[PDB]
């Protein structure tokens, strides 16, 4: 009954993955052995969506962890929690990609891929009516790029009628780890286009500017980071976990938020989000809630929502509410706010509710956005690339694993395409 | 797996090499016995039990150097095959090195590197230290380059250099050498650190106070260096640098393979103390002229790329922080094509410290590795130097006895005005 | 239900409205943590008007705290009763405004605002009906002068239809503690007379009289003046917070008092006023009370109310008292002294009285005069300002900030007009 | 944040800035190891653990008086680096210290101060402390002072100057110097203190009964005035003046930066018993010529406005009744374009006192920042020494040597006529 198959592909993806499973193993009442443990009969009844069931009254993850290199691998079996994954399930190389998206997409990659389809194949078989997939990974290097993109060309192919879901990190000028990211990320956007039902664009600079502003955090470290991806994503996928009073799933969300195909690109959001200090001057209440979501600063891309207008927007509420409060709330926004929406498509925003709050929290909230304002990532990246491109830099390297200069045009060609797609709607 | 081989060629690079195994067996708790009281096997093969041998080859045409080394503390360390000696020197000549010296002992060095390879099963490739000046040094070296280029291939190489200074030259016939390794150095190794002794010297005087720095100093501080480019593969931190890696990053351009390293702080026990060694800090101090390994103005060159390798107590929020305010340092300029040149490593062992060492225990430290047209400068300088002595065919007689062509010196100046040529190019702003 | 935001410019506006706080949460019966620890159900009647009820029965004030240096936050957050404010309602510079206006209003300031905009819309947002705004500062300086000025300026333009009202401390001759104080006090004055609805004249002068002459205070503080300040601005909002036998608000209160939009320049005056020894030698009663507050010596502003004419005087009792008593002291003060209120105005007296008393007291009186002997305060700082200005002195200053001499003139001449129209309805 | 940066040029400057670093060490319980067993970081830098350094440069064109902080007490307390000297000194000659000398050093100085100011996060500004008669103290502050005007901008600069005496003048070339300098610190700085040897030694004998003060005794008074100018940053009390606010207030005129200090009250440990030193008297003390740190008649000039700063146990009620009764004090007049001149500052902390000092520990203490016209005749007797020697071109040859032009010397003159003039007519009433 609408399992969900996640697959984790190179080292951000596989960090932010485990991350994913930590919160939901304790959301689920599932321990670090894979029993469970938890009070509720809720947690259990709909279990199979993310776990299968092993002998013995344990629960194992239908998660697939791919990566060039067995480091990443050693670390996620090291961490808390390392052990509930199927040792099966981990599809590693020995060589690394060197962030060559040509690498994961080509070369070492393609001769790595086929073990994760045979894998992936075996783990659709088991779920008894598979819904679809969600991969974690990054645009900028080479094995959740270029690796990913491939993996996930291969899986559409098979299972061209199941929901494919990416939370997708994106490369940032000013968090700027790497060189030839601008390459990486064009490649692989253009690849996504093309096979992704939705796609949740992920910004590291945001995810600092959260930290640092609203959480008031000293010291985020990567792993703080990822907590928050890891909110978001437990935030979808609460209506087929959970019941309700209002449930939507990934497929009612999609058709939703996408009024035409290639428009599936999202800024996330998760609410509520406050320091320890400023915990206790708030109130616990949907208005409150409903107010942070919407806010810029709040949202998980890089990208200013008034500097385009929302297509759709899907708003996921977690905990005991009163529906009419929630659609007074929503009703306000728009209405206030007429200017950022855009005109022919009335009612812009979608509602779900799952009864079940988060742990710690009575209320919480999950907002997807579907903005026009995207293109402003888009776009820095295609400078970056054009800057780069027009001297051929670090080219030679992508030719060395086969990649000819034409495939980049196209990338390049296939972007703005999108960009101006955006554009136009956005008018 | 993840193994490296390291060749250590005529007295510089036997020099050399011997303060890394020193530094090697002190990070990986090696004794000089070999014994040990996991990933030092990247250094390292392990034979029974209680017994480390370094994956290294030491290779000079004179006994001298090495014999030091079957005699001294570390003779336990190395099987005695892996210390390859033969009876007479290249006498500061290319051609007795490349010719007819190295002829004589270059097959067997092979032979053992081969038995060495055949070892590891993750090759990750090799690296080479050796200096420019000398005969071994720079035709050995040359030979041995081709030789490792054809049998292997695809294998990536690194050479460590001893360059020649433009004041503080210790032989005559440096610049010969040092043109004729060039020209073999271009087409078969895949990056190239060039290194500079009066740089040193100077860094010793003025950062660690030393009155009289010897080989001994430079050689420490040169062992650092190689540290940090191989602790990425040595341990594992929050963000990782594999030499293919870096390469992708550090590389624009085939023959544009020279990066320049630095390393920061480097300090002595008291100055320490008083300075509060902030990430920022240390990664402005990278960028500054006088803390660098090649003397050369960075000021009047432009950058292509760098590689910051930080290491120790370190956060990546805070290397951020750094590269943005050294993005907005006009006097570091960035060449146009690259919109951002920083790839940045991050790993969590702090830099150990020899005994009796010059440096100071920090919490943090970080190597720099940066492609800057500024490099072309000490071309220049070598390039004029040799051009005066061939203007007199001074010297030449030696090298055309030992089998040597005077056309290979045309050719080989030819080849090092093409490549300052090419750095000028890639300089340039459209 | 009738909210009144609080906003707090600069050192003496920080330090003046931490003391109204106190007082307000004690009359309230909040204790330093925003817990109600109260007696009666009236005190959280309309609790409301002041306080954002928090998750958890906390109350915290709806107030914000602004200055260009964090050392006054600081302060404030260290001080009895700190621990209650909102910490994301403290919006703090790092660099100060050096007594100077255009650095408040044009330079530092500009850069400032926003943020306190920011928040202020939020506070708004979350009150249900917003009455208006309070703000206190002084005009001496730089930072609650030129930062507070332009702050009055950006509200009004965003809410042009709520009551505007400020407490302003005004530079004296006599305690003149800075050099540049003419120029501070002119540019401020010329915005307010054109953005505010009414205007608190508090002098740091008679305060220091009332607490010499009147409360027998060997050595006052600036927290004894501050008291007297805190004491009339609890009186004029008492009407909002408890009920009463006749209720006047604050817009009730500026329409009986202001005939002209220009003329909403008030000298406050608060009763009673006793020493200790001298406490035990008087009467509680309504006529004692009437008899102190249109007393010279009782008005909180450095004029004498025998060199005008009173417009119009409001007045508000608190405690348990006879309509008929106040009815009759209000029109012998009138009969009396009739040469001091002006004849086309008759009945120049507005009463209000609300039944709750402030703590130990059973009754007390707020009066709040309009009287064209405020022209004199106006005067002297025309005349400082003129000595000043004729030789150019400390003008480069200004300049530097981006500043023109000809605002000096406009500023000075307005000031002058607004002088000649008191003296105009004086006659 | 809020960081003041110390420079300390030349013997004086150095001499000024030990007695300035004791006391500030003292007013924080910092200890001359730089351990502390805050506010205190306007001062000093924090290090790792137990360890804080002074925001200080300290130069000298000679050796002789930095060694001996070297070799001394506080030799812990600075990094060596902050310590910076060259080999010969300026030898009482402008020239040499803006040029012939000062350009070998002034480079490395302003590189060191850059990393200084790099570590602060919110740069207050600059303390330069140095003498108007020496030639590292005239010429090389002058240089300097240039320099960071250039590279900072809009960045205060106070200057504490030890203007030469009418009588009791130590060197001949002083008028030169005092000259020389002055015309640069018109342009180049935002407020300047100058003070006079010959008043403090009246001060010293009259009001603590010394009859033999030496310059350690000058120093600690002189470190006791920059104290309570930086007393309203490095702790906080009932009203505050930070140093824009100070400038805003006591400068009415760009070219009029040059108020006078006074502290009060300066008396011995048993004439003070007696003494009933209240808030109106300390106040009151403050506008007699005899407490003066210059030679000079204020009841010939007038006020255009006077800076209080009190500290310890002060009220405002009792400041404000002492400015009244200076208002109505005749002897004490005020231009007519200042209504009112007082700026006035209280902070909590009172004056903390050196173990072995001169003066007594005191409840409270006053320093008043005045800007009267008096201080013009000091300008013009300097100016007339000038006119003599000049007269006779006596000297002249050794600044010529030394690079200087003689019209430079014509030009600093006229300068200092036109600002003579300059305050002549700010004094007229109309
Ligand atoms: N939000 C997060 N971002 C991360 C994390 N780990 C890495 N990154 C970011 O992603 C980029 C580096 O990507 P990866 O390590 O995932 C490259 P990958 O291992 O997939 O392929 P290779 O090219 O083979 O290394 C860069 O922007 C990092 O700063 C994480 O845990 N959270
Ligand atoms: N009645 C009171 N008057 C005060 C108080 N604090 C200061 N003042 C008076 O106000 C004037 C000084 O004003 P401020 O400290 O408020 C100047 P502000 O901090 O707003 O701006 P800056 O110029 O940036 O300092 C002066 O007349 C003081 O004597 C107070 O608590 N009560
Ligand atoms: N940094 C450093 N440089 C060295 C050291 N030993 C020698 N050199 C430099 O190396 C160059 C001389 O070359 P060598 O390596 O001694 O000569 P070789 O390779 O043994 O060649 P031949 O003796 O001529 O066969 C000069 O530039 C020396 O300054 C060392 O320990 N450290
Ligand atoms: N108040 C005070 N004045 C000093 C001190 N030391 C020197 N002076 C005065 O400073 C002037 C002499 O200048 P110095 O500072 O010694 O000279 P310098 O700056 O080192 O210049 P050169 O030695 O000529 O390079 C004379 O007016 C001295 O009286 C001191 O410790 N305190
Ligand atoms: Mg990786
Ligand atoms: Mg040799
Ligand atoms: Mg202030
Ligand atoms: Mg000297």
């Amino acid at each position: 009954m609408r399992e969900i198959v996640h697959i984790q592909a190179g080292q951000c993806g596989n960090q932010i993955g485990a991350k994913f499973w930590e919160v939901i193993s304790d959301e689920h009442g599932i321990d670090p052995t894979g029993s469970y443990h938890g009070d509720s009969d809720l947690q259990l009844e709909r279990i199979n969506v993310y776990y299968n069931e092993a002998a013995g009254n344990k629960y194992v993850p239908r998660a697939i962890l791919v990566d060039l290199e067995p480091g990443t691998m050693d670390s996620v079996r090291s961490g808390p929690f390392g052990q509930i994954f199927r040792p099966d399930n981990f599809v590693f190389g020995q060589s690394g990609a060197g962030n060559n998206w040509a690498k994961g997409h080509y070369t070492e990659g393609a001769e790595l891929v086929d073990s994760v389809l045979d894998v992936v194949r075996k783990e659709s078989e088991s779920c008894d009516c598979l819904q679809g997939f969600q991969l974690t990974h990054s645009l900028g290097g080479g094995t959740g790029s270029g690796m990913g993109t491939l993996l996930i060309s291969k899986i559409r192919e098979e299972y061209p009628d199941r929901i494919m879901n990416t939370f997708s990190v994106v490369p940032s000028p000013k968090v700027s780890d790497t060189v030839v990211e601008p390459y990486n990320a064009t490649l692989s956007v253009h690849q996504l286009v093309e096979n992704t039902d939705e796609t949740y664009c992920i910004d590291n600079e945001a995810l600092y500017d959260i930290c640092f502003r609203t959480l008031k955090l000293t010291t985020p470290t990567y792993g703080d980071l990822n907590h928050l991806v890891s909110a978001t994503m437990s935030g979808v996928t609460t209506c087929l976990r959970f019941p309700g009073q209002l449930n939507a799933d990934l497929r009612k969300l999609a058709v939703n938020m996408v009024p035409f195909p290639r428009l599936h690109f999202f800024m996330p959001g998760f609410a509520p989000l406050t320091s320890r200090g400023s915990q206790q001057y708030r109130a616990l209440t949907v208005p409150e809630l409903t107010q942070q979501m919407f806010d810029a600063k709040n949202m998980m891309a890089a990208c200013d929502p008034r500097h385009g207008r929302y297509l759709t927007v899907a708003a996921v509420f977690r905990g005991r509410m009163s529906m009419k409060e929630v659609d007074e709330q929503m009703l306000n926004v728009q209405n206030k706010n007429s200017s950022y929406f855009v005109e022919w498509i009335p009612n812009n925003v979608k509602t779900a509710v799952c009864d079940i709050p988060p742990r710690g929290l009575k209320m919480s909230a999950t907002f997807i956005g579907n903005s026009t304002a995207i293109q402003e990532l888009f776009k820095r990246i295609s400078e970056q690339f054009t800057a780069m491109f027009r001297r051929k830099a670090f080219l030679h390297w992508y030719t060395g694993e086969g990649m000819d200069e034409m495939e980049f045009t196209e990338a390049e060609s296939n972007m703005n395409d999108l960009v101006s797609e955006y554009q136009q709607y956005q008018d | 797996m993840r193994e490296c081989i390291s060749i250590h060629v005529g007295q510089a690079g036997v020099q050399i090499g011997n303060a890394c195994w020193e530094l090697y067996c002190l990070e990986h708790g090696i004794q000089p016995d070999g014994q040990m009281p996991d990933s030092f096997n990247t250094f390292f093969s392990e034979t029974g039990a209680g017994k480390h041998v370094p994956r290294a080859v030491f290779v000079d045409l004179e006994p001298t150097v090495i014999d030091e080394v079957r005699t001294g503390t570390y003779r336990q360390l190395f099987h005695p095959e892996q210390l390859i000696t033969g009876k007479e020197d290249a006498a500061n000549n290319y051609a007795r090195g490349h010719y007819t010296i190295g002829k004589e002992i270059i097959d067997l060095v092979l032979d053992r590197i081969r038995k060495l390879a055949d070892q590891c099963t993750g090759l990750q490739g090799f690296l080479v230290f050796h200096s420019f000046g000398g005969g071994t040094g720079s035709g050995f070296t040359s030979l041995l380059m081709e030789r490792l280029s054809v049998d292997y291939g695809k294998k990536s190489k690194l050479e460590f250099s001893i360059y020649p200074a433009p004041q503080v030259s210790t032989a005559v016939v440096e610049p010969y050498n040092s043109i004729l390794t060039t020209h073999t150095t271009l087409e078969h190794s895949d990056c190239a650190f060039m290194v500079d002794n009066e740089a040193i010297y100077d860094i010793c005087r003025r950062n660690l106070d030393i009155e009289r720095p010897t080989y001994t100093n430079l050689n420490r501080l040169i062992s650092q260096i190689v540290s940090s480019i191989t602790a990425s593969l040595r341990f594992d931190g929050a963000l990782n640098v594999d030499l293919t890696e870096f390469q992708t990053n550090l590389v624009p351009y085939p023959r544009i393979h020279f990066p320049l390293a630095t390393y920061a702080p480097v300090i002595s026990a008291e100055k320490a103390y008083h300075e509060q060694l902030s990430v920022a800090e240390i990664t402005n101090a990278c960028f500054e002229p006088a803390n660098q390994m090649v003397k050369c103005d960075p000021r009047h060159g432009k950058y292509m790329a760098c590689c910051l390798l930080y290491r120790g107590d370190v956060v990546p929020k805070d290397v951020n922080a750094a590269i943005a305010t050294i993005k907005t340092k006009r006097s570091i300029q960035f060449v146009d094509w690259c919109p951002t040149g920083f790839k940045v490593g991050i790993n969590y062992q702090p830099p150990t410290v020899v005994p009796g060492g010059d440096l100071a225990k920090v919490q943090r430290a970080v190597c720099m590795l940066s492609n800057t047209t500024a490099i072309a400068e000490a071309w220049a300088r070598l390039d004029h130097k040799f051009d005066l002595m061939y203007a007199k065919r001074a010297f030449v007689h030696w090298y055309v006895g030992e089998g040597m062509e005077e056309g290979e010196f045309s050719e080989a100046r030819e080849d090092m005005a093409a490549l300052e040529k090419d750095y000028e190019e890639v300089g340039v702003d459209s």
